[PDB]
């Protein structure tokens, strides 16, 4: 990602900014914290009489 | 009242120039035009002050 993390902002206020985007990381590498680990064995298992 | 007698308008033209510079902060062209609004605004003040 090549961009700031502030929002694009415009002032119209008695001390007010106005953010109107999302920085790229916040999609590109964003922590979608709801999700969980999927851990698996690379090995597989069978009966071995055969 | 030259309609908000000129110099009081110089700031407003100069005020909006920040909205333009705000709109394109990295794109320096907005600064340049905004800078002129600064520079004429100061001169008229000097002229008015004169």
């Amino acid at each position: 990602y090549y961009g700031d993390k502030n929002n694009i902002n415009v002032v119209t206020g008695a001390g007010t900014e106005s953010p109107y985007n999302i920085p790229g990381w916040d999609l590109f590498f964003k922590a979608d914290g709801d999700y969980k680990k999927q851990i698996s064995t690379n090995v597989s298992f069978t009966d071995n009489r055969w | 009242d030259l309609q908000n007698t000129g110099i009081l308008q110089d700031l407003e033209n100069y005020n909006k120039a920040w909205n333009d510079f705000a709109s394109n902060p990295n794109e320096n062209a907005t600064k340049i035009a905004l800078v002129k609004a600064s520079q004429t605004l100061t001169e008229s003040v000097n002229n008015t002050f004169a």
